[PDB]
C-alpha cells in the first residue's frame, strides 16, 4: 500500500519528464528549450529519490547529488552560450 | 583563519556523514581533507 | 500503513504533485518568464519534498540518517534561483520578448544604456 | 653443390663483380672481362659430350626449399647439352661482337654485362634444372633480364615500350606455367620432371591433364613467340644489336622449344599436343614469313624471320609428337625423323640467324642506317659483311650447299610422312600443313631475297649515308665469320652432329621409343634424288623469283603499305583499357561520399547478417525469461524513443545539444533502473562534459540547416537505417535465447565470490577494473591522454605541406 | 524488459545510422553519439536486467545484477569519450579549413 | 557589463562542495560508487564551474596546474603501481591489500588499489582540462 | 611469472608517457626514441625465441586466473607479428629521424608513435576479446592523431572520413561483444573457443561469428569495407604510412586469423567459404584500384589492399600449407609494403612529387635508389627468388591441392596486374628522360636510403633462406590449427 | 562568530576529557556549557554573542521554507485556473543591502517567494529587477522585500 503509492509517485514523475521533454522540441525559443531541460533535470533527482524507497536502497544516493549538480552547471552553460555565444569568458 | 578552521570542520562534518564510520580513522581523513581542499582554493577564495 | 508510512506518504505525493505541477505550468504559463516561475518555484520544492520523504525513510524505518540526501536539498536551494535568473536574463538579453498582455518593463530602460 | 652447380649460376656470380671491374678497371672494355666466363663454360659443358654421347646423363641436386618440394637438381643429357653449348658458345662469340660494337665511353657498360650475365645464368639454368619450381625460377629471371636488355636505352620511348610489352606477354606465360607445373605437382607428387616422366600414367589419367598441358603451353608459346605472342618480338629490336643476335634470335626465344621438347615425354601421345603445336606452328611459321616481306628494316625482317622459323621447329615438335602415339606399331625411323629435323633446324638457324644479326648490326654502325630503302650498292664496300649476310640468307632460304638447304629439305619429308599417317585428322588436313608450309617456304625465300637485293646490289649512293661508308673493324667481323663458316660446314659436314649433338637430343625427347643401348639412325647427306622434297624446294625457288620480279607491281599494294602488324591493335588497346576499366570500376566505389561509405558498408552487413540469420533459423525470441516492466518503464521508455526519433527532424543546432541532453539524462535513469550505480554517475559526468564540448566546438562551427529530401537518397537512406535497426534488435533477442536455453554460468561469479575476501573491496564493479582487470583501465586512460594530446596538437600544430617528405 | 530495452536499442541504431547518411558534419558526428549509447545499452541488456541488487557486496543480497558488463561499460563509455573529444576538434578544424560542413563539399578531386 | 553578483557568490560555495564530493567519490571507490574515473569528472566539473562562473584569466591565476603534466605523472604512477608484483615475483599489475593497526587513525587497509586509482584520477582531471580549455583558448 | 610477455606492451607505453615530459628536448627525444625502437626489437626477438624452445608463455595479469583475469598469450603467431611490428618500428623511426620537420617534434610525435606500437603489441599478445578491443581504441586513436598530424587540408577532409569509419566499426566490435556475452557470459578467447564448441556454434552463433568477420574485415581491409584506406594513407608523411602501411592492417588481419582459427572452427563450409570469397573479391578490386592510379603514394596505397587478400585466401583454404604461406606471406608483406612507402619518400624528397606524370629518368640520377626500389617491387609482384615468390607459391600450390581453382586463378591473374602497376611506375619515373631539375639530380639520398636497407636485404634473404622461414611458418600453421594447443596453455 | 565558536568547540574538547567521556552526548553537555561560559563572560570581553547570529540563521532557513509554499500555493492556484489570469511585468525594486553574499541571499529569497522572480541587478546594486506574475499587487512585493525579507538579512548580516 506505501508501495503502491511509490507506484503511482513513479508513474506521475514519468509523466512530468514527458511534459518538460514536449518544450525541449517545441520550444518555441531557445530560452524555452534551456527551462525545460533543467526542469527534466530537477525531476530526475524527484524520480530516483523514490526508486531508493522502493528498492529500500541507499546505492543511488551519490546520483542525485551529481543530477542536481549537473543540471546547474548545464543550465549556466546553455543560458551565457544563447546569449553570447562562448561558454567562457577571456579566451 | 578562525573561519578557515571551521571551513575545515565544515567540510569535515560534509565528510564524516559519507563514510557513516564515526571512527578517529575517518575523521582525520575528514579533517586533512578539507586542508587540502582549502589549500587548493586558497588563491580562489583569497584565504 | 503505519504512522511512518502515512509521513512519508504525504511527502511523496506532495513532491509528485507538485513536480506535475511544475511541468504543466512549463506549458501553460504565456512566457518563458512565467515558465521560470513554475521551474524554479514548483520543481524545487517538489524535489525538496521527495528528498525529505526519502531522508525520512532511511531514518525512520532503517535507522540510517543519510546525509547526502540533505546535502542535495542545500544544492537545489542554492542552485535554483541562480540557476532561473542566468536562464532568464539571457532569454531577456537575447530579445525573447515578454508576454503581450504584460504591463510595466523597467529592466527595458536599463537595457537601453 | 658440385661444380656442375657453380657453373650454372656463376654468372650471377660474375655479374655481382662486373660493376667493380668497370669502376677499377675501365681502361679496360668491360667485356673483356666477361667474354672468359661463357668461354670457360663452354670448354667445360663441350667435357659431357664423353657422357651424353655413349648414353649418359649426369644429375646432380642440392635441396633448397624441400618443404615446399623444390630442390636445386642440374641434369645433363643430350637436350640440355645442346642448348648449354649454344648458350655459351653463342654467348661467347656475341660477347665479342659486343667489345666492337658498344664504346666504352658513352656506354653504361656496367649494366649492359649485368643484364646480360644475368640472363646467360638464367638461360643456363633453364636449360639444366630438373626441378619445375627451379626451372620456373630461372624462366622468369629470363624475362626480366631479357627486358631490362630491351630497355638499356632507357630514355627512349621505343625501349620502354618494348620493355613493358616483353615482361608483360611473356610473364604472363610464366604465370600460367606455373599454374600448369602445380597441377603436375597435384597429379604426381613431385616436381622432378624425371620422376614426372617415371609417374606419367599419373598424368595421362588425370581430368587435370588438358588443363595442365594449356598452361604449360602458355608459357612456352609465350617465350617462343608463337602467334598470337610473337607481338613482343619485333618490338624487341630496340636493344642493341648483340642483345638481338644473342637473346631474341638464338637463345631465350628457343626456351619454348627447350621446354615443350623436354616435356613430350610427359604430353605427347596425344591429339591435342599433336595439334596445339603443329597449328600453332604452322600458323607462326605463316604468319611470320608474310609479315617479314613487308618489313622495311633489316632487324623487322630478321624479327619476323625468327618467329617463323621458331614456327618451323614447333610443328616438327608437334609432327615428332606421333612418334609416341604410334609406338613400335610403325619403324621408330619413321616419324622420329621430324624430332632429328627440328634439332638438326635448331642449331642451322643459331648459325645463320645469329651472323644475321650481327652483320644487320655492323650495317647499321657503318652506315648510321637498317632501312632498306636507304640501303644499296654496298656489296663492294662491305665485302666481309655481303660474304657472311649472303651465306645466312641463302641458308636460311633453303638454298644449297648450305646447313638451311639440308634441315629445309628434311622439313618437307617430315610433312609428306605425316599425310600418311591416318589418324588425328589428317586425312583430311594433311595437305593443308603440306600446302600452308610450302608458301610459308617461299615468302621466307622472297623476304631473303629482299633483303640481300635491296641491301647489297645496285648502285652506292654515297649522299643516302651521312657518314663515309666502310667496312667494320676486324674485331666486330671475327663473330660473324665464325657463325658464317658454321654455316658451310654444317652443309657438307652435317655428320659431326649427328652422332654427338642430334642423336643423344632425340633420345632425351624419345625416351620410350627405343631399348636401352639402341641408337637411332641419323645420316644426313645432301642429295636424295628427284624425289617430292626437291621438287617442293625447287618449287619454292621458282614462286620466290617470280614474286620477287612482280614486286613492281605488288609493292604498291595497301598490303606493302604497312608493317606493323595487325594484332599491335588488341596489345595497345586491351592496355588502355585495363586502365580506363579500373578507373571505372574504382570511381563507383571511391566517390569521397561519407555517406556513400557507410552506405555500401550497412547494406552489405545487413545481406550478410540477414542471410545468415535465414539460412541458420536464428529469428527467435524468447518471452518467457524476460523480467517485468514497472508502469513508470513504459512511460520513460517512451520518452525515451520519442526523444531519439525526434533528432533528424532537428535544424537548429542548439536543440540538438538539448535533445541530446534528454538522452543522456534518460540513459542515466534506466542505468539506475537497472541496478548500475556507477554507470549513472559515469553517463552523468560524460554527457555534462560532452555538452560543454559540443557548445565549445558550436562557436567555430556553422548553423544547422534543413537539407532537401532527395526522394531516392534519403528513401534508400531510410531503407538502410530501419534494416540496420531490425537486424540488431532481432539478433539481441535470439542471443538473449540462446543464452537462456544454454545456460552457461557466467565466469562473474567469481567476482561475486572473491571481490571481498581477494581484493579487498565491497564494490565489484571497481574491483573489476582496477584488480581482475586492471589492465583494461590502465588502457583506457592511456586512450584519454592519447586525446587529450592529440587535441592539442591538432589545434596548434599547423603546417602547409612543403616541410616535410 | 530485455525485450523493451532490445527494442530500444533498434531505435537507437536506426536513427544513429539515418544521421550518419546525412550531409551534415554535426549530424553524423550525432549519430555516431546515439549509435554509441545503443551498443552500451545493447552491453547491459544482453547480460540480463533487473536480476539482482546493484553489485555492492555489503548489501548482502541474494543475486547481485551482473558486475563484469557494467565494468565493460564504463571503459567502453570512458573511450567513447575521448574519441568524441577528438572527433569533435577533427570535424571544427576540417569546417575552419574547408568553410564547408557539407560533406558533398568535402569529396575532394575524382580519381584524385 | 553583467552584474553576476549572485553567480559569483553561489559559484563560490558549491565549488568548495563539488571539491570535497570528488574527493569522497575518489576515495569511496573500493567499496561504494565513485572511484577514478567518476572522482576525476567529479573534480573536472568543479573546475570547469569555475571557469563556467568567473573567467579564463582569472581562474588560471587562481588554479595553476600543469593539466600536461599531470597526465604524463597520472599514467606513470598507475604504471608503476603495476611493479609491485615485481618485488614478491609476482605477474604484473598485482594488487595487494593488508589491514593494518595505527593507534591514532585504527584499523586501517592499504591497497596497491589506492594509488592505481590516483594515477587514473589525474590522468582523468588533467585530459578533461586539457581538451576544454585548449579549445576554449582556441584563437586561430 | 613470464613477465617478458608484456615487455612488448610496457616498454613503449613507458617511453611513450616519458617522453611527453621531454616535449621542448628534442635530442633528448630523439636518443631515448632510438634505443627504445631497438630494445624493443631485441626484447621482441628474445621471447620468440623463448616461445619458440620452450612452449607458449601466458602471463595472467593480477595473478587472477583465466578465465576471469586478462591473460596475455605469446604463441608463435603472435610472437611472430610482435618481431615483424619491431623491425618496421625501427626502420620507419630511423627514416623519420632524416625525414621529419621539427615542428611535429614538439607535438608529441614521439610519444604517438610509441603508443601506436604499444596498441599494436597489445592487439597481437591478448587473449581476451574486450581486451582486445581496447588495444585495438589504442592503436586506432594514435593512428587518428598521426595520419592528421600537421592538419593541411587534405588531411583534414581525408582523417576526418577515417576516424568516422573506424569509429563505427569500433562501435559494431561492441555490439559482437555484447551478443557473445549474452550467450556465453566469457570475454576470455580460450573460454570462448570451448563454450562455443560445447555449444556446437549453432544458431546464432554463426551470426555472431560473421558480426565479428566484418568487424575485423573493416580493421582488415577487406572488400567491400575498405573506403577508409586508400585516400587517408596519403595525408601523413612517408614513414608514418610505412607504418600504417605496413603493420596496421595487420592487426585486423591477425584478429580474423585468431578468431577463425580458435573460436569459430566448427562450420568451414560456411565461414571460411565466406572468408575465401571476400579474399578473393579483395586481390581483385584492390589490385584494379592500383591499376586506376597515376600516384606512386596512392598506387601503393591500393595495394594494401590487394595484398591482404592473399593472407585471408590462405584462412579460406584452411589447410596447413595455406595457412603457413598465409603467415610467411604475412611476413613478406609487412617488410616489402613498408620499403615501398619509404622508397616513395625518397622519391618524393628528389623530386617534390608522387605524381608519376611528373616524373623520369631517376634511373639515370639515382641508380641505388631505383636498383632498392625495383628489388621491393618485383618482390612484391611475386617475381622469384624474393619473398614475393615464395609466399605466393605456397598458396597456389596450397588452393590447387585443395581444388581451390578459381581462386587460384584470381591469385595469378592479380599477381599480373600488380606487376603491371609496379612497372607503371618504373617506367615512368625511373625510365624515361630526366623530368626533375639539375639540383634534384644532385641531391645525395644515401642517408635516406640506408635506414631502408635492411628491408630490402630480408625480402633477398627471406626468399634464399625460405626453407628456414618456411618451416616456421609450418610450425605456426600447427599449432593454431589446434585450437587445443592454445585452450591447454591458458585454461 | 568563527572565533567564538572555535572558542566554544575549544572548550568542549578539553571538557569532555576532564569529564571522561570521549562518548558523544558529553560533547553536547560541554559544548552547551561552553555557550554558557561564553555568554557570562561576553560582557567581560567584547563578543557580539554568536548565538544571536545563529538563532537570526535558523529563521532565515525557516523563512527560506515558509516563502517557496506560499509561493507554491500561488503557482497553483494559476495553473489550475481555467484561465490564466496573470498580468505580468518587470518591477526595478530598490534595495539598502550593501554586501554581495547579502544581495545573493535576498535575491535567492525573492525568487523562492511568492509571485516573483530576480531577474537582474543594477550596476551599482541598489536596484533587484523582479519578473512579477501580478504586477498590480507590485505595492505588497516591494513591501515584503523591505519589511520581512531584508529585515531577516540584516539579522544574520549585522
Ligand atoms: C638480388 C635479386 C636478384 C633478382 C632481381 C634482379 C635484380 C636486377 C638488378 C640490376 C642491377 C644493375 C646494376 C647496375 C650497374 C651498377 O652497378 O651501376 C653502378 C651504379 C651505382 O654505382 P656508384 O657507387 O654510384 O658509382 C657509379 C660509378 N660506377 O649502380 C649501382 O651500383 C646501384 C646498385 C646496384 C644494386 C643495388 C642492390 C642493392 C641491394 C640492397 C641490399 C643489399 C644486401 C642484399 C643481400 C643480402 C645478403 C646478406
Amino acid at each position: 500500500m506505501f508501495q503502491s503509492i511509490l507506484m503511482i509517485v513513479l508513474v506521475v514523475m514519468s509523466i512530468s519528464l514527458f511534459v518538460c521533454f514536449i518544450r525541449t522540441l517545441i520550444g518555441p525559443t531557445m530560452s524555452d528549450r534551456i527551462v525545460a531541460l533543467d526542469t527534466f533535470g530537477i525531476n530526475l533527482i524527484g524520480f530516483i529519490g523514490v526508486i531508493m524507497m522502493l528498492q529500500e536502497t541507499l546505492a543511488y544516493s551519490e546520483v542525485v547529488l551529481v543530477i542536481s549538480i549537473l543540471a546547474f552547471i548545464g543550465s549556466i552553460a546553455l543560458s551565457k552560450f544563447i546569449e553570447r555565444g562562448v561558454v567562457f569568458d577571456r579566451g | 583563519m578562525a573561519f578557515q578552521i571551521l571551513l575545515n570542520l565544515v567540510i569535515a562534518v560534509i565528510w564524516v556523514n559519507f563514510q557513516n564510520s564515526y571512527t578517529a580513522v575517518d575523521f582525520l581523513i575528514g579533517y586533512v581533507v578539507g586542508i587540502f581542499i582549502l589549500f587548493v582554493l586558497r588563491r580562489f577564495l583569497r584565504f | 500503513m503505519t504512522a511512518v508510512e502515512i509521513i512519508i506518504s504525504i511527502f511523496v505525493l506532495i513532491g509528485g504533485f507538485l513536480s506535475l505541477l511544475g511541468s504543466i505550468g512549463i506549458i501553460r504559463f504565456p512566457d518563458v518568464y512565467g515558465r521560470l516561475h513554475a521551474a524554479t518555484k514548483s520543481a524545487t520544492l517538489g524535489v525538496i519534498s521527495i528528498m525529505l520523504a526519502t531522508f525520512l525513510f532511511f531514518f525512520l524505518v532503517h535507522g540510517e540518517f543519510v546525509g547526502k540526501l540533505l546535502l542535495t536539498i542545500l544544492f537545489v536551494f542554492l542552485t535554483a534561483p541562480v540557476a532561473g535568473m542566468m536562464m532568464g536574463r539571457s532569454a531577456y538579453r537575447v530579445g525573447v520578448p515578454l508576454w503581450e498582455k504584460s504591463t510595466q518593463d523597467d529592466l527595458k530602460k536599463m537595457y537601453e544604456k | 653443390m658440385t661444380v656442375l652447380h657453380w657453373a650454372t649460376i656463376s654468372p650471377f656470380l660474375l655479374a655481382i663483380l662486373i660493376p667493380f671491374l668497370y669502376k677499377y678497371a675501365r681502361r679496360i672494355h668491360t667485356g673483356w672481362f666477361v667474354l672468359a666466363l661463357p668461354l670457360v663454360l663452354f670448354i667445360y659443358f663441350i667435357r659431357y659430350l664423353s657422357v651424353t654421347s655413349t648414353g649418359g646423363v649426369v644429375e646432380h641436386t642440392i635441396p633448397w626449399v624441400p618443404s615446399l618440394g623444390i630442390n636445386f637438381t642440374v641434369f645433363v643429357d643430350g637436350l640440355s647439352l645442346l642448348f648449354a653449348l649454344l648458350i655459351t658458345g653463342i654467348g661467347t662469340l656475341v660477347i665479342l661482337y659486343s667489345i666492337f660494337y658498344l664504346s666504352k665511353k658513352t656506354e653504361s657498360l656496367n649494366n649492359f654485362y649485368v643484364y646480360l650475365l644475368m640472363f646467360m645464368g638464367a638461360m643456363l639454368g633453364v636449360v639444366l634444372s630438373d626441378n619445375l619450381i627451379v626451372l620456373y625460377v630461372f624462366w622468369e629471371l629470363t624475362s626480366l633480364a631479357s627486358s631490362l636488355l630491351i630497355s638499356y636505352w632507357f630514355h627512349r620511348e621505343k625501349s620502354t615500350y618494348g620493355a613493358q610489352k616483353s615482361m608483360l606477354i611473356t610473364v604472363f606465360g610464366g604465370f600460367a606455367m606455373l599454374g600448369g607445373f602445380s597441377l603436375l605437382y597435384v597429379m604426381t607428387g613431385t616436381f622432378s620432371i624425371r620422376g614426372i616422366i617415371e609417374n606419367v600414367d599419373l598424368v595421362t589419367s588425370s581430368e587435370l591433364f588438358l588443363p595442365a598441358m594449356i598452361l604449360v603451353l602458355l608459357g612456352a608459346f609465350t617465350k617462343s613467340a608463337q602467334f598470337p605472342f610473337h607481338i613482343w618480338l619485333p618490338d624487341a629490336m630496340e636493344a642493341p644489336t648483340p642483345v638481338s643476335a644473342y637473346l631474341h634470335s638464338a637463345t631465350m626465344v628457343k626456351a619454348g622449344i627447350y621446354l615443350v621438347a623436354r616435356l613430350t615425354p610427359v604430353f605427347a601421345g596425344s591429339a591435342e599436343w599433336f595439334w596445339l603445336l603443329t597449328g600453332f606452328g604452322v600458323v607462326t611459321l605463316l604468319w611470320g614469313s608474310t609479315s617479314a616481306v613487308r618489313q622495311k628494316d633489316l632487324k623487322g625482317i630478321l624479327a619476323f624471320s625468327t618467329v617463323s622459323q621458331l614456327g618451323l621447329i614447333m610443328t616438327l615438335l608437334g609432327l615428332g609428337s606421333a612418334a609416341i602415339y604410334f609406338g613400335d606399331s610403325v619403324d621408330p625411323a619413321f616419324y622420329s625423323f621430324a624430332i632429328m629435323a627440328a634439332i638438326f633446324h635448331l642449331i642451322n638457324h643459331a648459325t645463320f640467324k645469329g651472323s644475321l644479326f650481327m652483320t644487320a648490326g655492323i650495317i647499321d654502325h657503318e652506315t648510321g642506317t637498317r632501312d632498306i630503302r636507304k640501303l644499296g650498292g654496298l656489296m663492294a664496300i662491305m665485302p666481309v659483311t655481303f660474304t657472311v649476310s649472303l651465306i645466312g640468307l641463302a641458308s636460311m632460304a633453303g638454298l644449297p650447299p648450305f646447313n638451311g638447304f639440308l634441315s629445309k629439305e628434311m622439313f618437307f619429308t617430315a610433312l609428306l610422312r605425316a599425310t600418311e599417317m591416318n589418324t588425328f585428322n589428317m586425312e583430311t588436313f594433311g595437305i593443308i600443313i603440306v600446302v600452308l608450309a610450302w608458301i610459308a617456304s617461299v615468302f621466307t625465300f622472297l623476304y631473303c631475297l629482299i633483303m640481300f637485293f635491296k641491301t647489297f646490289t645496285g648502285k652506292f649512293k654515297p649522299e643516302n649515308y651521312d657518314v663515309k661508308v666502310h667496312e667494320a673493324p676486324i674485331g666486330m667481323l671475327i663473330s660473324p665469320v665464325i657463325l658464317g663458316s658454321l654455316v658451310i660446314v654444317f652443309g657438307f659436314f652435317p655428320n659431326i652432329l649427328a652422332y654427338t649433338i642430334i642423336e643423344p637430343a632425340m633420345q632425351a625427347i624419345l625416351p620410350t621409343l627405343l631399348a636401352d643401348g639402341e641408337v637411332f639412325y641419323v645420316n644426313i647427306y645432301m642429295w636424295h634424288g628427284f624425289n617430292a622434297e626437291l621438287f617442293m624446294t625447287m618449287g619454292v625457288v621458282a614462286a620466290g623469283i617470280i614474286l620477287f620480279l612482280m614486286m613492281k607491281n605488288w609493292a604498291k599494294t595497301a598490303f606493302y603499305m604497312k608493317e606493323r602488324d595487325p594484332l599491335n591493335w588488341f596489345y595497345d588497346n586491351s592496355l588502355s583499357g585495363v586502365i580506363t576499366g579500373s578507373q571505372a570500376v574504382t570511381r563507383i566505389q571511391m566517390t569521397g561520399l561519407l555517406r556513400d561509405y557507410f552506405a555500401y558498408m550497412t547494406t552489405f552487413m545487413i545481406l550478410l547478417l540477414g542471410y545468415t540469420m535465414f539460412r541458420y533459423d536464428a529469428f527467435t525470441i524468447d518471452t518467457t525469461n524476460v523480467t517485468g516492466i514497472a508502469p513508470y518503464i513504459w512511460v520513460i521508455t517512451l520518452v525515451f524513443i520519442a526523444a531519439t526519433l525526434s533528432i533528424p527532424f532537428i535544424n537548429k543546432r542548439i536543440t540538438a545539444v538539448v535533445v541530446v541532453g534528454v538522452i543522456g539524462f534518460l540513459l542515466a535513469l534506466l542505468f539506475v533502473v537497472f541496478r548500475a550505480p556507477d554507470l549513472a554517475l559515469t553517463q552523468l559526468l560524460v554527457e555534462t562534459v560532452t555538452v560543454l564540448l559540443l557548445m565549445l566546438a558550436f562557436y567555430h562551427l556553422p548553423e544547422l540547416r534543413k537539407e532537401e529530401f532527395k526522394p531516392r537518397f534519403n528513401i534508400v537512406n531510410l531503407i538502410i537505417s530501419i534494416g540496420v535497426g531490425f537486424l540488431v534488435t532481432a539478433i539481441a533477442l535470439s542471443s538473449l535465447a540462446l543464452g537462456n536455453e544454454a545456460g552457461i554460468e557466467p565466469i562473474s561469479q567469481f567476482f561475486v565470490e572473491n571481490s571481498k575476501e581477494l581484493a579487498g573491496g565491497y564494490n565489484m564493479v571497481n574491483v573489476i577494473l582496477v584488480d581482475f582487470r586492471g589492465l583494461d583501465t590502465l588502457l583506457e586512460v592511456l586512450v584519454l591522454g592519447i586525446a587529450a594530446l592529440g587535441v592539442i596538437a591538432l589545434i596548434k600544430l599547423r603546417m602547409t605541406g612543403r616541410e616535410d617528405v | 524488459m530485455e525485450i523493451l530495452m532490445s527494442i530500444t536499442v533498434g531505435v537507437l541504431f536506426m536513427v544513429g545510422t539515418y544521421l550518419i547518411l546525412t550531409k551534415s558534419l554535426l549530424r553524423v558526428v550525432v549519430g555516431l553519439i546515439l549509435l554509441s549509447h545503443g551498443a552500451h545499452l545493447l552491453l547491459l541488456t544482453m547480460a540480463g536486467l533487473q536480476r539482482g541488487a546493484p553489485p555492492l557486496l555489503h548489501l548482502e543480497a541474494t543475486t547481485y545484477s551482473d558486475p563484469l558488463p557494467q565494468a565493460l561499460i564504463l571503459t567502453a563509455i570512458v573511450i567513447s569519450f575521448g574519441v568524441t573529444s577528438f572527433l569533435l576538434v577533427l570535424a571544427y578544424r576540417t569546417y575552419k579549413e574547408h568553410k564547408t560542413d557539407d560533406l558533398d563539399q568535402l569529396r575532394g578531386s575524382a580519381d584524385e | 557589463k553583467s552584474n553576476d553578483v549572485l553567480l559569483h557568490s553561489v559559484t563560490r560555495v558549491v565549488t568548495f562542495i563539488i571539491l570535497a564530493f570528488s574527493v569522497y567519490l575518489f576515495f569511496a571507490g573500493h567499496n561504494n560508487p565513485g572511484g577514478g574515473f567518476i572522482g576525476g569528472l567529479m573534480t573536472a566539473s568543479a573546475l570547469l564551474l569555475m571557469y563556467l562562473g568567473f573567467d579564463m584569466k582569472s581562474i588560471k591565476k587562481a588554479i595553476p596546474f600543469d593539466f600536461t603534466k599531470m597526465i604524463a605523472f597520472g599514467l606513470l604512477l598507475a604504471i608503476i603501481t603495476g611493479f609491485g608484483g615485481l618485488l614478491v615475483g609476482d605477474p604484473y599489475l598485482t594488487q595487494y591489500f593488508e589491514y593494518y593497526q595505527i593507534p591514532i587513525l585504527g584499523e586501517t587497509e592499504l591497497t596497491t588499489a589506492l594509488p592505481f586509482d590516483l594515477g587514473i584520477y589525474l590522468v582523468v582531471v588533467g585530459i578533461a582540462l586539457t581538451i576544454i580549455l585548449t579549445i576554449a583558448e582556441d584563437d586561430m | 611469472m613470464n613477465n617478458l610477455v608484456i615487455l612488448p606492451i610496457l616498454i613503449p607505453f613507458i617511453v611513450g608517457t616519458i617522453l611527453i615530459l621531454f616535449a621542448k628536448n628534442h635530442s633528448l627525444q630523439r636518443v631515448i626514441s632510438g634505443f627504445t625502437v631497438i630494445g624493443m626489437l631485441l626484447v621482441a626477438i628474445y621471447l620468440a625465441m623463448d616461445v619458440y624452445q620452450n612452449g607458449i608463455s601466458v602471463l595472467e595479469l593480477g595473478n587472477w586466473q583465466a578465465p576471469f583475469g586478462i591473460v596475455l598469450v605469446a604463441d608463435m603467431f603472435a610472437t611472430m607479428m610482435v618481431i615483424l611490428a619491431s623491425i618496421v618500428g625501427v626502420v620507419c623511426l630511423f627514416f623519420a629521424f632524416q625525414t621529419i620537420s621539427s615542428e611535429r617534434e614538439k607535438y608529441y610525435f614521439y610519444p604517438f608513435y610509441f603508443f601506436l606500437l604499444a596498441g599494436v603489441n597489445g592487439a597481437f599478445l591478448t587473449g581476451d576479446l574486450f581486451n582486445l578491443f581496447v588495444f585495438f581504441e589504442v592503436m586506432l586513436i594514435a593512428s587518428y592523431i598521426l595520419i592528421v598530424l600537421g592538419g593541411t587540408k587534405y588531411q583534414l577532409r581525408e582523417s576526418l572520413k577515417y576516424v568516422m569509419i573506424n569509429v563505427f566499426a569500433s562501435i559494431l566490435f561492441i555490439v559482437g561483444v555484447a551478443y557473445i556475452y549474452s550467450v556465453t557470459g566469457t570475454l576470455n578467447m580460450a573460454d570462448l573457443a570451448v563454450k562455443v564448441g560445447q555449444l556446437e556454434q549453432t544458431g546464432v552463433l554463426n551470426v555472431i561469428a560473421v558480426i565479428f568477420l566484418v568487424v575485423f574485415a573493416m580493421k582488415g581491409g577487406l572488400f567491400p569495407l575498405y573506403f577508409w584506406l586508400p585516400r587517408s594513407y596519403y595525408g601523413p608523411p612517408a614513414a608514418i604510412a610505412a607504418l600504417f602501411g605496413g603493420l596496421l592492417t595487420k592487426v585486423g588481419i591477425y584478429a580474423i586469423m585468431r578468431t577463425f582459427t580458435l573460436i569459430f572452427t566448427h562450420d568451414p563450409d560456411f565461414t571460411h567459404m565466406l572468408i575465401l570469397i571476400l579474399a578473393g573479391l579483395t586481390m581483385f578490386f584492390g589490385v584494379l584500384g592500383a591499376v586506376s592510379q597515376f600516384d606512386f603514394k596512392r598506387i601503393l596505397s591500393y595495394h594494401i589492399i590487394s595484398q591482404v587478400g592473399y593472407m585471408v585466401m590462405g584462412l579460406g583454404i584452411y589447410t596447413q600449407l595455406a595457412i603457413a604461406g598465409a603467415i610467411y606471406y604475412i611476413a613478406h608483406h609487412i617488410i616489402v609494403k613498408a620499403a615501398l612507402f619509404l622508397f616513395a619518400g625518397a622519391t618524393q624528397r628528389i623530386t617534390g612529387t608522387t605524381d608519376l606524370k611528373k616524373m623520369g629518368g631517376l634511373l639515370k640520377t639515382h641508380p641505388w635508389l631505383a636498383w632498392m626500389f625495383f628489388i621491393s617491387a618485383i618482390s612484391l609482384a611475386g617475381i622469384p627468388p624474393l619473398s614475393g615468390f615464395f609466399s605466393k607459391f605456397a598458396l597456389i600450390l596450397a588452393a590447387f591441392l585443395n581444388e581451390n581453382y578459381i581462386i587460384a586463378a584470381v591469385a595469378l591473374a592479380v599477381g599480373l596486374l600488380t606487376l603491371f602497376s609496379m612497372m607503371k611506375i618504373f617506367i615512368y619515373a625511373f625510365w624515361g628522360e630526366q623530368k626533375h631539375t639539375e639540383q634534384q639530380a644532385n641531391f645525395k639520398v644515401g642517408k635516406l636510403l640506408l635506414p631502408i636497407v635492411p628491408l630490402v636485404a630480408l625480402t633477398i634473404i627471406l626468399g634464399f633462406a625460405a626453407e628456414p622461414i618456411f618451416q616456421y611458418s609450418l610450425q605456426v600453421a600447427d599449432q593454431i590449427l589446434d585450437p587445443t594447443i592454445y585452450i591447454e596453455s591458458v585454461l
